């Protein structure tokens, strides 16, 4: 399962510079988002100095 | 004096996280190509 | 005078590069879409609905 | 001859080891900076020396690349250091100066 | 019959380079190849057909520029070599598949 992983990854997606590119662009899409979630979620957890301020001052 | 204060530090976090991934990655790319020169062996075979 | 490129071989050549030219369009599509955060297109994609 | 010569000789042997080209298997004359006089002398070397000289330099560049050095055993011992290039260079300089004297008249 | 009769163990193909530099010789020899399947593999026929398409060349060949093989023709036209030959050396389970060529010192790149 492990060797065949990197292998299959090469087989189906890496040879043809086509797919190789098709994947990195498609892989950049999902990544950009998942990185911005975790990253912001991290920025929040170490803080909580703004935003939950909203639940207080407004709500109308 | 610095309204941007917080925004940059968020990017800064991303900048460290990103570079903490790109840096080793580029290193290994550069390591892989220099492979050929790092392990090259020489031999000198003059006549006689 | 593009008749010089009209024949059996040229026709075989075109078929051979079809999957490649198709895939290269797939790259350009997603490429623009992702780079401009195409509101119109991206809404259909699961997990990329950041609204 | 006595303590005196040995002292200068040992001061020289000390710098040599400190200069440290011997660690790369090099020889004094291999490190000589190439100028016109030097290029000509390199040119005049006989086949064997010229070949050895290139391999030495290649061994070194190769080391200086991976920033390694030779095992201690294979460093080039002072004494054992052949000034192969010297006689050639001296003659090349000696030739030039003759043209230069001639150019003054 | 009986005891002491071994079989042949497969040979690992490595994929590497061996350059013996010698500027005293006047033409360079170069031989590149990928790993071939070996004797029994039916794949050999197709491999042999592609090779035939690339073919060979030698400076005494009549017909240079008009040769079918693009390699040969470009080779002949731009005088990129003195000779070349494709090959498919078969061994049990492995082989060498490639080409060999002979050329001037300033043509090795182009030929490659």
């Amino acid at each position: 399962v492990a060797p065949t992983l990197t292998a299959r990854l090469y087989s189906l997606l890496f040879r043809r510079t086509s797919t190789f590119a098709l994947t990195i662009v498609v892989g950049a899409l999902f990544f950009e988002r998942a990185f911005d979630q975790g990253a912001d979620a991290i920025y929040e957890h170490i803080n909580e100095g703004k935003l939950w301020k909203h639940i207080k001052h407004k709500y109308e | 004096a610095e309204p941007e204060h917080d925004h940059r530090k968020r990017m800064g976090l991303k900048m460290l996280l990103m570079m903490g991934l790109l840096l080793p990655l580029v290193y290994a790319m550069k390591r892989h190509k220099w492979s050929v020169l790092k392990s090259r062996k020489l031999a000198y075979r003059p006549p006689k | 005078m593009l008749t010089r490129f009209l024949g059996p071989r040229y026709r075989q050549l075109a078929r051979n590069w079809v999957p490649t030219a198709q895939l290269w369009g797939a790259v350009g599509a997603v490429g623009l879409v992702w780079a401009t955060d195409w509101r119109l297109i991206l809404d259909w994609v699961p997990y990329i609905n950041g609204k | 001859v006595s303590a005196s010569s040995r002292w200068l000789e040992g001061i020289r042997k000390w710098y040599y080891n400190a200069a440290g080209f011997n660690k790369l298997g090099l020889m004094r004359d291999d490190t000589i900076h190439e100028n016109d006089d030097v290029k000509e002398a390199i040119r005049r070397l006989p086949e064997n020396l010229y070949d050895d000289r290139v391999f030495r330099i290649k061994r070194a560049l190769d080391l200086s690349m991976r920033q390694q050095i030779l095992p201690k055993e294979q460093w080039t011992k002072y004494e054992e250091d052949k000034s192969y290039l010297e006689p050639y260079l001296k003659e090349v300089i000696r030739e030039r100066k003759e043209r230069e004297e001639w150019a003054k008249k | 019959d009986e005891d002491a009769v071994p079989t042949l163990s497969p040979c690992r193909f490595t994929g590497s380079q061996i350059c013996h530099r010698e500027d005293g010789l006047p033409l360079a020899h170069v031989a590149i190849a990928v790993e071939g399947p070996g004797w029994a593999h039916p794949d050999n026929v197709a491999l042999q057909v592609a090779n035939a398409i690339i073919g060979h060349y030698d400076c005494t060949y009549g017909g240079g520029a008009h040769l079918s093989s693009p390699l040969a023709s470009i080779a002949a036209t731009n005088k990129l070599c003195q000779s070349f030959q494709t090959f498919n050396i078969c061994y049990a389970d492995t082989g060498l598949l490639g080409a060999h060529f002979v050329c001037d010192h300033m043509s090795i790149d182009d030929m490659m």
